[PDB]
């Protein structure tokens, strides 16, 4: 099993495995769904006004309680310090 | 003694091999089912656990020259999560405890049984040399008139 | 209130007095100026990565060297038929048309065989009308053999592999052809002037060949080739291999006479004249009859006939002084010590002589 | 900043950081006397 | 502004207090101004939540150098830790969690968080650790097998 | 990251680097701040218009 | 967003004007969309120690304004909308793509990746992750205990000084 897609020219040779494609899902009209709906229906309403500006980064949990909006903020501060994914840096100024 | 040491540093890296990426971090719904010294004794394993990763990942700062960048970086990620989940739910618990104890104190304070002076508190019929009267009227009627009256 | 500013770029742009301090100092003297370096950054180790598994993955889809080399092969023999032919004039020599779609199909075909072939001497075996016949006859026998019956070097090679990882039979037709044309190359190389490139050729020309004629033929054109480059050293060992190599040449063979011939003008070269002498002595006892070696016998005794007039014999402080070919002046005009700009007194090798290296 | 042009490491070369080779003419070449230690003289004196 | 922009080996810790810090304290002690606040005997006792979670879920970020122990048999191994731990606090930590329990001396050094730069130039300095130099009774080496 | 996606072709959902996108300003505003509501915007938005 | 990998997309404007393709990768936090044979170019790996220079034909992202999905019945471009639609077997609502022409939903592939590992060494079975061991009575018990006799012992001193 090879962990990546094949480059443009490749041949599989025989007896490897390699991700399936990406396909098409199954196919369902509108008709037959009795329950259908839109994505953001309500354009003239007066609920979806931002509590927090679009530059805002977001520092929430998922069910909205700030209860470690600080600790998530440190742990971020601490990534903007020293990324755990920082690769080779190139710069003359290394850290050591 | 010496084991100390050999986990403080890694394992695979030691034997050189690469080391493998685990496959998940502890979740709130599962540190809500933990007990609270289970929650402190995977908090400690979590301890050790970034201990290792960081000295890891600060040999690997020291030679990057020599090694490239640190082998399966996510686990250090990974922890940090578990270790704010843990967070999470040991928080939540105390704001319960909390609210339940400021319940409990202010009804006591609302008895009033507490008395610098060790010793019981003097009963309320003894001291309330004071009577109250209800009267009902079909009208409002002026304090000063119910006063004078 | 003011402020210094020891060495900053002008108004056009930065200049070398400044790239000298972003290269070495990591960024300019002023500090004022930030390092910023994403462009070389992106260039080298964004280019230069590579994951893990497909860096591990990718040496199974490398190219066939046999279907390479045919290809390869094909496309250099159609380039070299496309070109065209030198039209000669009278009274001027005519420009030979400049190989500018030779040069890809010529560098392939390098990069797939490993060896290195000339561009002059390309340019030179074309221009010559027998030499680019041969030359053509040659490319077109190889390309029919590395046809038929594969790569016998690759084969070669992947025996020794083999028998590693677990003898030499005689040179097959397509390295006798690949001998040929590099011959025929060497030679287009000499005609042209370039004696360096055209022993370097020969060097990995003789690679190919396995046959003690080939190797006696191809180590006597060394010899020539060498002695022609002034690296008498390499055209001795040349010449005295060809010798070597001659109790199991055929007999019809003169490559270990000129070998013979190479050696002992190496010797006079080098100042030699006895056992240049004695070496052309050796050689006519073997070979009675052979104009090379006869011509060479009778410059090398007119030059004895004087020599005892000068000095009574050549001296022994004095040998290999004095430049006779021009090759080396060619050589030393490029690889010699200038007046005040690099020599012993300049510091650049002043401190390569202090410094261990 | 000699030292994080020449001991550090950079894209070139690696960390020269632990090196004696490198860090061997740190040194001084006259030898000083041992600097006072206040700790070490309030063990000694153990003030009563 | 009042930010320091100096990222150096001389960076001065600012002593003035902004109004902001103590909002954020007491916003991350007991969520105000949503929840009402603690009384003040639960806010200064044993029992208010940093210090129970300091308490019974300690995080001390003790990394140990790989080159001072690693294929070579040494006496004294180095440890960097948090400015806020000393040597009582080092040596309990090691007898404790990892049961490292000879312990001769601990030396301590603090040193200033390292500084680089990225390729765009922009100056992140890492977080400041303490040095610490443990002395053992017995030499100890953790071999790596070439 | 980009160099890894070029070469394997795994698809990538989101941003491998935590944007801050106010450069360390959200950190200055208090934490329980909140827009206020503004009735009656002097814009087109909330029509909703679609051929214009 | 729209485009997921397994679609029929339409190229409409720029190079490969009027190819149809299959997204083969969605790099969503660029924008951009890797579709299969439409816009390759070779990409080059340089020489190792060990492997020399190495350039092959891959695929590059292409950007999202200039690609219009294919109506899968009609086979002709449409324009396709987010629906929210629940599930027959399922009672939550997921999102689909809708199309206005034909009316066709299209459901969103899950990513599936099976390439992330762990290992055994350091990883807890999920019988012992599952297993639960609290209880809500007994824990509680001591720590309002403790908030107990820590406000009434401050409180006591209030009442001292008083």
């Amino acid at each position: 099993y090879m962990p990546f897609r094949p480059f443009h020219g490749w041949t599989v040779p025989n007896g490897v495995r390699t991700p399936p494609e990406p396909t098409l899902g199954p196919t369902a009209k509108v008709e037959d769904v009795k329950d259908v709906q839109l994505a953001e229906p309500a354009v003239g309403d007066a609920s979806h006004q931002r509590k927090l500006p679009k530059h805002f980064p977001v520092v929430q949990a998922s069910d909205g309680s700030s209860l470690l909006r600080e600790e998530t903020i440190a742990c971020m501060e601490r990534e903007r310090r020293l990324p755990h994914n920082m690769g080779k840096l190139y710069s003359y100024h290394r850290p050591y | 003694s010496a084991a100390a040491f050999y986990e403080f540093v890694d394992n695979n890296f030691l034997n050189n091999k690469r080391p493998p990426v685990p496959g998940g971090s502890w979740t709130v719904e599962v540190l809500r089912n933990k007990s609270l010294a289970d929650l402190q004794h995977i908090w400690f394993l979590l301890l050790k656990e970034r201990n290792m990763l960081k000295s890891m990942k600060e040999h690997y700062l020291r030679h990057q020259e020599e090694l490239g960048a640190m082998p399966a970086p996510s686990r250090l990620k990974m922890i940090d999560e578990s270790m704010r989940n843990i967070k999470r739910v040991v928080k939540e618990r105390d704001e319960e405890a909390t609210a339940r104890a400021v319940e409990i104190f202010k009804e006591r304070l609302k008895r009033g049984i507490y008395r610098y002076p060790p010793g019981p508190p003097p009963p309320p019929g003894a001291h309330d040399k004071t009577s109250v009267v209800k009267v009902e009227l079909s009208c409002y009627v002026e304090e000063e008139r119910l006063r004078e009256l | 209130p003011t402020l210094y500013l020891y060495r900053f770029p002008g108004p056009h742009g930065p200049g070398p007095y400044t790239m000298k301090y972003w290269w070495t100092l990591g960024c300019f003297p002023t500090g004022m100026e930030v390092p910023f370096r994403l462009h070389e950054f992106l260039s080298t180790y964004q280019q230069e990565h590579v994951p893990v598994e497909v860096e591990e993955w990718l040496r199974c889809y490398i190219k066939d060297p046999l279907s390479e080399l045919v290809n390869a092969s094909n496309d250099f023999f159609k380039a070299v038929e496309v070109y065209p032919e030198v039209e000669s004039a009278r009274g001027y020599k005519t420009l030979q048309p400049s190989i500018a779609p030779l040069l890809v199909p010529m560098k392939k075909f390098e990069e797939q065989l490993g060896v290195k072939i000339s561009p002059v001497g390309l340019r030179s075996v074309l221009s010559n009308p027998v030499l680019k016949d041969r030359f053509l006859d040659d490319l077109f026998d190889y390309k029919s053999y590395v046809e038929k019956g594969g790569s016998t070097p690759h084969r070669r090679l992947a025996r020794s592999r083999f028998e590693g990882s677990l003898p030499a039979e005689t040179t097959a037709d397509d390295e006798r052809s690949l001998i040929l044309l590099l011959t025929t190359i060497s030679e287009g190389c000499i005609n042209a002037g370039n004696y360096s490139d055209a022993a370097s050729v020969l060097a990995d020309a003789l690679m190919f060949c396995h046959d003690p004629d080939s190797q006696a033929t191809t180590h006597a054109n060394i010899s020539f080739a060498s002695l022609l480059n002034a690296d008498f050293k390499g055209a001795e060992y040349n010449g005295r291999e060809a010798a070597l190599l001659q109790p199991q040449v055929k007999p019809t063979s003169t490559a270990c006479a000129r070998g013979y011939v190479g050696w002992a003008a190496a010797a006079a070269y080098q100042d030699d004249f006895e056992k240049a002498e004695a070496i052309v002595k050796d050689g006519l006892t073997l070979y009675v009859g052979n104009e090379h070696l006869e011509k060479l016998a009778n410059k090398l005794q007119a030059l004895r006939e004087e020599q005892p007039s000068v000095y009574k014999q050549v001296p022994r402080s004095l040998r290999e002084s004095r430049s006779h070919l021009p090759s080396q002046q060619s050589r030393g005009l490029l690889s010699g010590s200038g007046k005040g700009f690099s020599n012993e007194f300049d510091w650049v090798e002043f401190k390569n002589k202090l410094y261990p290296s | 900043c000699s030292m994080r042009v020449s001991i550090y490491s950079r894209p070139g070369k690696v960390s020269r950081l632990n090196n004696a080779d490198a860090t061997w003419h740190n040194r001084s070449r006259k030898e000083k006397p041992p600097d006072f230690d206040p700790s070490a003289f309030r063990r000694r004196y153990r003030d009563s | 502004p009042p930010v320091n922009d100096y990222f150096g080996r001389s960076r001065i810790w600012n002593p003035i207090a902004c109004k902001l810090g103590y909002v954020r304290k007491k916003a991350d002690e007991w969520g105000w101004p949503n929840k009402p606040p603690p009384p003040t005997g639960l806010r200064y006792s044993q029992e208010f939540f940093p210090f129970f979670f300091e308490r019974y879920f300690p995080d001390a970020e003790v990394r140990l150098l790989l080159d001072s122990v690693l294929n070579n048999e040494t006496k004294r191994p180095v440890f960097q830790i948090p400015c806020s731990m000393s040597k009582v606090e080092l040596v309990n930590y090691l007898k404790n969690i990892y049961g490292i329990d000879n312990v001769v001396r601990v030396e301590v050094r603090n040193r200033r968080g390292r500084r680089y730069k990225n390729e765009v130039g922009e100056i992140k300095m890492m977080d400041d650790y303490k040095v610490a130099v443990v002395e053992l009774d017995t030499p100890v080496s953790v071999e790596l097998k070439q | 990251v980009d160099r890894e996606v070029l070469l394997t072709g795994k698809s990538v959902w989101e941003c491998p680097i935590h944007i801050d996108h106010t450069c360390g300003g959200s950190k200055t505003v208090p934490p329980h701040a909140k827009k206020p509501v503004r009735y009656m915007d002097a814009g087109i938005a909330n029509v909703g218009v679609t051929d214009i | 967003w729209i485009w997921y990998p397994g679609d029929i997309v339409e190229v409409v404007s720029g190079e490969g004007i009027g190819q149809r393709g299959t997204i083969i990768a969605v790099i969503k936090y660029k924008n951009e969309i890797v579709v299969q044979n439409i816009n390759v170019q070779d990409v080059v790996i340089p020489a190792s120690e060990s492997r020399p220079e190495q350039i092959v034909q891959r695929e590059h992202p292409i950007s999202v304004t200039r690609v219009r999905h294919v109506d899968p019945s009609t086979n002709e471009i449409c324009n396709i909308e987010m629906v929210k639609v629940r599930n027959k077997e399922t009672g939550e609502m997921e999102e689909k793509r809708m199309s206005l022409e034909s009316g066709i939903l299209m459901s969103i592939p899950p990513v599936n990746d099976e390439l992330e590992v762990g290992d055994p060494l350091k990883d807890t079975p999920i019988q012992d992750a599952d297993e639960a061991t609290y209880d809500r009575e007994a824990e509680q018990a001591v720590l309002v205990d403790k908030r107990l006799e820590a406000m009434e012992e401050h409180f006591v001193q209030s009442l001292k000084q008083s």
